[PDB]
C-alpha cells in the first residue's frame, strides 16, 4: 500500500490478501527478522563500529 | 521427507525406464493416482544389492 508518511500510521483501511500457503508441519515458538546494511567509501569496511 | 499442498503425478516417476526394482504393495499400482490420501512420507537411504 503506497504512503506518504514516517510514523504514526494513518488510519484508512486496507485488508491482507495471502500470496502463498507453506504447509511445513512443524511448531514455532520464535522468530528474527533479518536487515541488510550498506558499504560505501566512507565506512571503513569492517563490521565492527 | 514430508509432502504437503501439492499436486503431482506419479506417471513421469514411472515412465524413467530406469528402475531395476519396483515394490508397491497394499495398493494396484495403475490405480492409487485416482486413490486420494492426505500425505506422503519418502524414506530415502541406501541400501547393498
Ligand atoms: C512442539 O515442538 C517440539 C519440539 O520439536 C515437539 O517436541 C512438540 O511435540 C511440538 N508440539 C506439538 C503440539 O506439535
Amino acid at each position: 500500500t503506497p504512503i506518504n508518511l514516517v510514523r504514526d500510521l494513518p488510519q484508512g483501511f486496507s485488508a491482507l490478501e495471502p500470496l502463498v500457503d507453506l504447509p511445513i508441519g512443524i511448531n514455532i515458538t520464535r522468530f528474527q527478522t533479518l536487515l541488510a546494511l550498506h558499504r560505501s567509501y566512507l565506512t571503513p569496511g569492517d563490521s565492527s563500529s | 521427507k514430508r509432502i504437503s499442498n501439492c499436486v503431482a503425478d506419479y506417471s513421469v516417476l514411472y515412465n524413467s525406464a530406469s528402475f531395476s526394482t519396483f515394490k508397491c504393495y497394499g495398493v494396484s499400482p495403475t490405480k492409487l493416482n485416482d486413490l486420494c490420501f492426505t500425505n506422503v512420507y519418502a524414506d530415502s537411504f541406501v541400501i547393498r544389492g
